[PDB]
RNA sequence: UGGGAGAGGGUGGUGGAAUUCCCGGAGUAGCGGUGAAAUGCGCAGAUACCGGGAGGAACGCCGAUGGCGAAGGCAGCCACCUGGUCCACCCGUGACGCUGAGGCGCGAAAGCGUGGGGAGCAAACCGGAUUAGAUACCCGGGUAGUCCACGCCCUAAACGAUGCGCGCUAGGUCUCUGGGUCUCCUGGGGGCCGAAGCUAACGCGUUAAGCGCGCCGCCUGGGGAGUACGGCCGCAAGGC
């Protein structure tokens, strides 16, 4: 339930913020927080690769439990879910009863205080691991790792989910958050339950300001530039793009596709994406 | 506290043993839902009227039960996880009502 | 010739009744009228609610086909 | 729902006298705990708009009653509401 | 080929449309009031559907085709001609059975169906 | 106190039929559609048949002249939560009642906002016909929308065109649902036909539009006009 503000100021009048009423502790657990080194879209040449990136808030990048499989068996107790800024999802941290601390990604209806546990024989419960092949048919799953033992890789935005549409061999198929159809392999980890704080998209951000916020540089149209700059530079007065819409670079950007035709993925895509 | 009947059709297509591993998860998942056993009727396998699952039979379980009402909406969803459990229905335990 | 006639007396709140209960289906599997019923009106919802229960429970037909 | 035991605690906790069972006290005490149990039911399921009718129905039932009681006697007018927590 | 397999009557009020099939319900040949050089309307008339049908039954017959077990779908005008033909052409017609669908209250129908 | 009938409401589940799309099989010269056609689809393999899968919506028979609700309205099936209502006993309170300007809540469809969903259907729209024309009816397509959640809008042939409460004034017949002593007697509903009486007539008639009392709403020739101005409400449409 994202919050609003009255018109006191022109940007007060749009800005919302997420409420937070999910999150219980509000400074992260030191021994699983590292530096983020900021990049500003700076490769190691020291150019930009990426246009209009930098200038944010610092952050510190906290681990998160990507595989789960690390510790099958082994219950742990939800302790605490707490803000992370950098990726959409709230995260989850737990207090395994081995002692250990992790950071999970948090799941929609996960609750302080409750247990979960990974392996083949965990109950199909919301926080639970399991390999894709002992989830039961139909069954909404998020953190899904794309090869066995290579990482939760799939849903893991605010509010994204997967679901279990049926069994092939040794492969399942998932519908991903695109609405695409795809075998995964079977021995595949993943996390009952969609992600949680569904409502982050919902936000607005209300002023440019807060894009800065965020690490986000004004973005520049291309109709805006000069030809030496872009393919729509140029013109006297405005113009329209007068040539099909082009990227910076020259590619066309209206529809022309670009997965790579003879990748071995596609062997394993079964419907492209949707909407 | 109320009384139900809960109905229960599995995989006819298992073995006694599997059968009784599913029949003992039952037995917990009522066991753990605060159910009350009365009576047990196991009549097996049976062709049904049409397909289920591809199968024209199945293997028919029915428990007499008193469980507390707050809770058997969770339970009869609790059998249901288990994919050999094609088909749960608890049903209110009703008096009888008859003609001639 | 009533269906209700040619029985004993029978629980019609009992979904398990396969035996009695497909007497109460046409030869194409719906639910009879009360014209061959023989039930009353009270009777007739009882019987169509466990009918429908059995249904459900793969006990009775949705549907049938018409042999000639 | 609403068992004859609590039903009946409500009875013996107004009654004005054991065997009392219609006197405007106990039918009060009656009406508040339907209407609260309601009113919890409507706090969950806010697109029950048929059930609302009825606590208003109950509602305005129990405000008759207490419009007698404390025409006849103010005192165990004060002295019902009080033990029922009512008058907001 | 086969001995015997069924066969198969789709008949609406535009045309009807015969399918000779095996046990395992692949088909073997099919015939319509297409098939026999009506077009338009007369398409659905009981002449064409016995045409089609006895056509149907023909080819089937020239592939060993024995007998059938006869399943009708539709209300055509030709249906009940298209049962008479096919037992009339030389095929052992087993059984007649109907299976035409009928939703339970299911999707809406177009304009003209309400 | 003890009983009952019910598509009354809300939430969470879940079953089959059918349509569409997709994959595999088999198969070939048309299919579809109409008054007749054409557009459309189809040898790039359609239609018809079989196996498989996905997804949405709506619940056949039961089913009715039926039931429930204050109205709008409510129909697969299961459970939870919740309302109304009737009947038996005659047990409790002792007129605690009726109506109700304002107020407040509910309020079909369509429409609106934000997400979601989208099979079928289908405003707009495109095409094919018909025609003097055809911004239509008929046909092939098709976007909102129809569906879900929340928040709005507050209208209607929102009708029984019949405000609510109570008492009184022949009966006959059918039905739903209770109770009994089970012919029947008796309650509460739903229809038909009719006593007396009412009505301009049609018709109404213990479900009054009869005979009476209470209270509320409303009318006062047609058009202008449910328009304008003003005010209040609404995001807008527009409502009062
Ligand atoms: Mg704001
Ligand atoms: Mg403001
Ligand atoms: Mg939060
Ligand atoms: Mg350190
Ligand atoms: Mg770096
Ligand atoms: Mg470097
Ligand atoms: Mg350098
Ligand atoms: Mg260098
Ligand atoms: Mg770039
Ligand atoms: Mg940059
Ligand atoms: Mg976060
Ligand atoms: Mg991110
Ligand atoms: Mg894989
Ligand atoms: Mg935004
Ligand atoms: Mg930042
Ligand atoms: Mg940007
Ligand atoms: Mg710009
Ligand atoms: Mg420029
Ligand atoms: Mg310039
Ligand atoms: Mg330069
Ligand atoms: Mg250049
Ligand atoms: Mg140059
Ligand atoms: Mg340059
Ligand atoms: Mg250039
Ligand atoms: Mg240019
Ligand atoms: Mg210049
Ligand atoms: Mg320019
Ligand atoms: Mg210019
Ligand atoms: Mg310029
Ligand atoms: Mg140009
Ligand atoms: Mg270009
Ligand atoms: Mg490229
Ligand atoms: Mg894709
Ligand atoms: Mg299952
Ligand atoms: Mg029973
Ligand atoms: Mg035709
Ligand atoms: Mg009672
Ligand atoms: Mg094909
Ligand atoms: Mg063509
Ligand atoms: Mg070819
Ligand atoms: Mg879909
Ligand atoms: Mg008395
Ligand atoms: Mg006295
Ligand atoms: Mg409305
Ligand atoms: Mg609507
Ligand atoms: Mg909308
Ligand atoms: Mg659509
Ligand atoms: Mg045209
Ligand atoms: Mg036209
Ligand atoms: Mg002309
Ligand atoms: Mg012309
Ligand atoms: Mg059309
Ligand atoms: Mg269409
Ligand atoms: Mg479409
Ligand atoms: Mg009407
Ligand atoms: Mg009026
Ligand atoms: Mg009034
Ligand atoms: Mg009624
Ligand atoms: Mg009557
Ligand atoms: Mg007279
Ligand atoms: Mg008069
Ligand atoms: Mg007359
Ligand atoms: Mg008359
Ligand atoms: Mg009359
Ligand atoms: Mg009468
Ligand atoms: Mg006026
Ligand atoms: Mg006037
Ligand atoms: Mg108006
Ligand atoms: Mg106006
Ligand atoms: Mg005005
Ligand atoms: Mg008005």
């Amino acid at each position: 339930a994202v919050k609003k503000f009255k018109p006191y100021t022109p940007s007060r009048r749009f800005m919302t913020v997420a409420d937070f009423s999910e999150i219980t502790k509000t400074e992260p657990e030191k021994s699983l927080v590292k530096p983020l080194k900021k990049t500003g879209g700076r490769n190691n040449q020291g150019r930009i690769t990426v246009r209009f990136r930098g200038g944010g808030h610092k952050r510190l990048y906290r681990i998160i439990d990507f595989k789960r499989w690390d510790k099958v068996g082994i219950p742990a107790k939800v302790a605490a879910i707490e803000y992370d800024p950098n990726r959409s999802a709230r995260i989850a941290l737990l207090h395994y009863v081995d002692g250990e601390k992790r950071y999970i990604i948090a799941p929609d209806g996960l609750q302080v205080g409750q247990q979960v546990v990974a392996g083949p024989d965990a109950p199909i419960q919301v926080g639970n691991a399991l390999p894709l092949r002992f989830i039961p048919v139909g069954t909404v799953v998020h953190a899904v790792e794309l090869e066995p033992k290579k990482g939760a890789k799939l849903a893991r935005a605010a509010g994204t989910s997967a679901q279990i549409q049926g069994r092939e061999g040794d492969y399942v198929i998932l519908r991903l958050p695109s609405g695409e159809l795809r075998k995964v392999h079977g021995e595949c980890y993943a996390t009952v339950g969609a992600v949680g704080n569904a409502d982050h998209k919902n936000i607005v951000l209300g002023k440019a300001g807060r894009s800065r916020w965020l690490g986000r540089r004004p973005h520049v149209r291309g109709a805006a530039m000069n030809p030496v700059d872009h393919p729509h530079g140029g013109g006297e007065g405005r113009a329209p793009r007068g040539r099909p819409p082009a990227s910076p670079w020259g590619w066309q950007t209206k529809g022309l596709k670009t997965r790579k035709r003879r990748k071995p993925s596609s062997r394993f895509i079964i419907a492209r994406r949707k909407k | 506290m109320r009384r139900y009947e809960v109905n229960i059709v599995l995989n006819p297509n298992l073995d006694q043993s599997q059968l009784a591993l599913e029949k003992e998860i039952i037995q917990r998942a009522l066991e753990n839902y605060g159910a009350r056993v009365e009576k047990v009727e196991e009549l097996g396998l049976r062709r049904l009227a049409y397909p289920i699952a591809k199968d024209p039979q199945g293997y028919f379980l029915w428990y007499q039960v008193e469980m507390p009402e707050d809770r058997v909406n969770d339970l009869a969803r609790e059998l249901r996880i288990r994919d050999n459990v094609r088909r749960v229905m608890v049903v209110k335990s009703q008096e009888p009502f008859l003609a001639n | 010739a009533k269906v209700k006639a040619t029985l004993g007396e029978f629980d019609l709140r009992d979904y398990r009744n396969v035996e009695v209960l497909k007497r109460f289906l046409s030869e194409t599997g719906k639910i009879l009228p009360r014209r061959r019923t023989g039930l009353s009106a009270k009777e007739q919802r009882i019987l169509a609610k466990t009918i429908k229960r059995a249904r459900i429970l793969g006990l009775l037909p949705f549907t049938e086909k018409l042999v000639r | 729902p609403i068992t004859k035991e609590e039903k009946q605690k409500v009875i013996q906790e107004f009654a004005r006298f054991p065997g009392d069972t219609g006197s405007t006290e106990v039918q009060v005490a009656l009406l508040t705990l339907r209407i609260n149990r309601l009113s919890e039911h409507l706090k969950v399921h806010k697109k029950d708009h048929h059930s609302h009718r009825g606590l208003l129905m109950m509602v305005g039932q129990r405000r008759r009653l207490l419009r007698y009681l404390q025409r006849e006697d103010p005192e165990r007018y004060r002295a019902l509401i009080e033990k029922l927590g009512i008058r907001g | 080929q086969v001995a015997s397999g069924r066969a198969y009557i789709h008949a609406s009020y535009n045309n009807t449309i015969v399918t000779i099939t095996d046990p395992d319900g692949n088909p073997i040949t099919w015939s319509s009031g297409g098939v026999i050089g009506y077009k338009g309307s007369r398409k659905g008339t009981p002449y064409a559907a016995q045409l089609a049908a006895l056509d149907a039954a023909k080819k089937a017959m020239a592939y060993g085709m024995q007998s059938v077990d006869v399943i009708v779908r539709g209300t055509g005008a030709g249906r009940e001609q298209a049962i008479r033909a096919l037992q009339a052409s030389g095929l052992q017609v087993k059984s007649i059975v109907d299976d035409t669908p009928v939703p339970h209250n299911g999707c809406r129908p177009k304009k003209k169906f309400r």
